[PDB]
RNA sequence: CUCUAACUAUAAAAAUCUCUCUUCUC
């Protein structure tokens, strides 16, 4: 090591309210949980990439103040019964903390799948919307 | 002279409540005066106006009335406020409209002294705000406990 | 009348198949008649990889990918642009739709 | 330096020693330039001119609107509401007018000052209605060089018409004053004033 | 703050939006030249033009 | 309509002694003066400020630059 | 006559409808 302060940044990236959430090797101590709806007006904007980048601004500051240099993401969507896809705003999100000065390693993908667990929502014809 | 903001200062602060009066739209939305602050112009967005979906929208405004709504950013440079009216609580509403109530008792009261003497209202208004709003709480309190014991 | 030899099914000799859920309407569907599709996928596009390379300790990342197959719907999927309605002597072309990318 | 005999001669204050073409006779082409690097090639002081009128044919392709002199372009601009429509002679005058009023006050190359009221007075991210029936809401948009300079320019001359309207004051001198406040960052200009307001529109909307 | 960033245009990207009005654009930054970001432009745009932007952290997408 | 037009005189279409003072005072430190510009500074109604315009380029007070009709230019002499 | 690589992203609301229907051999 380079005398680096490693961290996680464990995007969440629903398709509404991308979550920044990052805390430390333990995984138990947090660090700026500001999300993607803390920096946007509307409430429902909040899964736009405009959100996720004020979010991880806000973090990489935060990041900076604490010493956190370098950062190993856990990319997360929802996943299990919910469509098992990422959000929009979490890339983004992403691709702000990489601008900001901080450094990255080993990017996992860390979405929690079942094996056909959880009779789930929507009934027989699902959504009719 | 309808002057002289009834609180401290003449500048909105962040994240406040207010109540607003309308009056014109060009063709965004709103720039329209404010009697619960300095009557500097502040104005609201056709994003953040109607809960309900826009379609009708002299009916949701209705110019020229009081309106509950709360101020997201206040420009202090020189004058521009950002005026919110859709993230106000249901319970808040309330505190919105007792506040403007009482800041419109305390404008009512502290006209008739300016207007009966013809000297500044800013003055004199100026001169009772120190112990009149930052004591502890409203002035109408104040008032009554005056009224009773001076 | 018979649109399709194959009853737009592809079970024909299995008798009943276990449903599956569609990703976006939540639809229960027949897992032959479930139209799936492999969406691998790099974790960030082109527009990112070098803000990440810059900004990145150990020089020439793997760069890890996320895949998924999505079991839609086929409501969503004609919907959601997946499948399109083709012609009736272009129905019997099974092959997909020569080479995507090349 | 240089008079010519001739059996007609055209008086001294035009034919003296004027190889430096000037746009009335008292402001210099030279001198003036562009102070914001983004919007040069489209405000276009590069050819001299002697009279802010010609015939020019400044529509027929896309884009030979850029080559038609920015003063000439202001005056065309300036006769809006075209119950003046056409009558391009007298918004020549107003306009002429109008520079001699910058030369009174501030000179400072009216050119120059014309040139700085349209670099503070042209939006750099506006918005567009793209929002699909049900949310309807306005996003955020980069602004095209050429459409902020024609922004800036009708901005202007609307001003100027707002200030001009049913008002003892002369539309040159209402114009003039915009100028005046365009050319600095100052608030009471109607121009600044709505530029300031759209870029914050796209700016809380982006 | 003043971040005020130049771009010029090396390729347009046809126009977008449901409007037909605005245009992406493949700008790469006067400064710092071996980088590029594609964004949308409302109003005539060509090649060769260098054109104004008040954030630059923004990727544009189409315009639905 | 309504009375919201509010609009007083606001004008003093002939000069007194006084305002003849205040206009040969303020005449000079006012680098331009029109008709209009004459008119809001309130000391005249505005056709007799042409007049008292032109009774002030009478000694050269303040000199011409251009003479068109409805609009002429006048600048502080020095 | 030797060839197995690249990807994006929308579902606001929208009901109803009167006559009068008939003619081809050289
Ligand atoms: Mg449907
Ligand atoms: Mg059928
Ligand atoms: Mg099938
Ligand atoms: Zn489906």
């Amino acid at each position: 090591d380079n005398s680096q302060v490693f961290g996680v940044a464990r995007i969440f990236a629903s398709f509404n309210d991308t979550f920044v959430h990052v805390t430390d090797l333990s995984g138990r101590e947090t660090i700026a949980r500001v999300t993607g709806g803390m920096k946007v007006k509307a409430d429902r904007d909040e899964s736009s990439p405009y959100a996720a980048m004020l979010a991880a601004q806000d973090v990489a500051a935060k990041c900076k103040e604490v010493g956190i240099t370098a950062v190993h993401i856990k990319i997360r969507a929802t996943g299990g019964t919910r469509s098992k896809t990422p959000g929009p705003g979490g890339q983004a999100a992403l691709r702000a903390l990489a601008r900001s000065g901080l450094r990255i390693g080993r990017i996992e993908d860390v979405t929690p799948v079942p094996s056909d667990s959880t009779r789930k929502k929507g009934g027989r014809r699902g959504r009719r919307l | 002279t309808s002057h002289c903001r009834f609180y401290e200062n003449k500048y909105p602060e962040i994240d406040d409540i207010v109540m607003v009066n309308v009056q014109q739209i060009a063709e965004m939305g709103a720039y329209v005066k404010l009697l619960e602050y300095d009557n500097i112009e502040g104005m609201i967005l056709l994003s953040e106006l109607s809960r309900r979906r826009i379609r009708s929208i002299q009916k949701l405004i209705r110019v020229g009335k009081n309106d509950v709504a709360v101020v997201l950013r206040v420009d202090k440079e020189k004058g521009y406020i950002d005026l919110s009216k859709r993230r106000v609580s249901s319970e808040d509403i309330i505190k919105c409209e007792e506040k403007y109530q009482k800041s419109k008792t305390v404008h009512s009261i502290l006209r008739y002294c300016a207007e009966k003497f013809q000297i500044p209202l800013e003055e004199l208004y100026k001169t009772i705000a120190w112990p009149l709003s930052r004591k502890f709480g409203h002035a109408y309190e104040a008032f009554k406990l005056s009224i009773i014991d001076e | 009348p018979k649109k399709r030899a194959s009853n737009g099914r592809n079970k024909k000799g299995r008798g009943h198949v276990k449903p599956v859920r569609c990703v976006n309407c939540s639809r229960s569907v027949p897992k032959d008649k479930a139209i799936k599709r492999m969406a691998i996928r790099n974790i960030v596009e082109a527009a990112a990889i070098r803000d990440l390379s810059e900004a990145s300790v150990y020089a020439e990342y793997a760069l890890p990918k996320t895949y998924n197959k999505l079991h839609y719907c086929i409501s969503c999927a004609i919907h959601a642009r997946i499948v399109r309605v083709r012609s009736r002597t272009d129905r019997r072309i099974r092959a997909p739709p020569q080479r995507p990318r090349f | 330096f240089v008079p010519v005999e001739l059996a007609t001669t055209i008086p001294v204050e035009i034919q003296q020693a004027q190889q430096e073409i000037k746009l009335f006779n008292k402001w210099s082409f030279e001198d003036v330039e562009v102070k914001d690097a983004s919007l040069v090639d489209y405000i276009q002081i590069s050819k001299p001119i002697y009279v802010a009128h010609t015939a020019g044919r400044y529509a027929n392709k896309r884009f030979r609107k850029a080559q038609c002199p920015i003063v000439e372009r202001l005056t065309n601009s300036l006769m809006m509401n075209g119950r003046n429509n056409g009558k391009k002679l007298k918004a020549v005058r107003i306009v002429k007018h109008t520079l001699e009023i910058i030369n009174v006050l501030t000179d400072q190359n009216p050119l120059q000052v014309v040139v700085d009221a349209i670099i503070n007075s042209g939006p750099r991210e506006d918005t567009t209605r793209v929002g699909g029936g049900g949310a309807a809401r306005r996003q955020a948009v980069d602004v095209s060089p050429l459409r902020r300079v024609n922004q800036s320019i009708a901005l202007l001359t609307i001003g100027a018409r707002e200030a001009a309207f049913r008002n003892i004051k002369t539309i040159a001198e209402t114009l003039a004053e915009e100028l005046i406040n365009a050319a600095k960052g100052s608030s009471t200009s109607y121009a600044i004033k709505k530029k300031d307001e759209l870029e914050r529109v796209a700016k809380s909307n982006r | 703050k003043t971040p005020v960033t130049l771009a010029k245009v090396i390729k347009v990207l046809g126009r977008t939006g449901s409007r037909g009005g605005v245009t992406q654009v493949r700008v790469e930054f006067l400064e710092d030249t071996t980088r590029t970001i594609v964004r949308n432009v409302k109003g005539p745009v060509r090649e060769g033009d260098i054109l104004v932007l008040m954030e630059s952290e923004r990727e544009a997408r189409r315009l639905r | 309509s309504k009375k919201s037009h509010k609009d007083k005189a606001k004008h003093a279409v002939v000069l007194d002694q006084d305002k003849f003072d205040r206009i040969m005072k303020e005449a000079p430190t006012y680098r331009y003066v029109s008709v209009s510009v004459l008119v809001d500074r309130f000391k005249l109604g505005g056709s007799l400020a042409r007049v008292a315009l032109r009774h002030l380029e009478n000694e050269g007070i303040i000199k011409p630059v251009s003479k068109h009709s409805k609009q002429a230019i006048y600048t502080r002499a020095t």
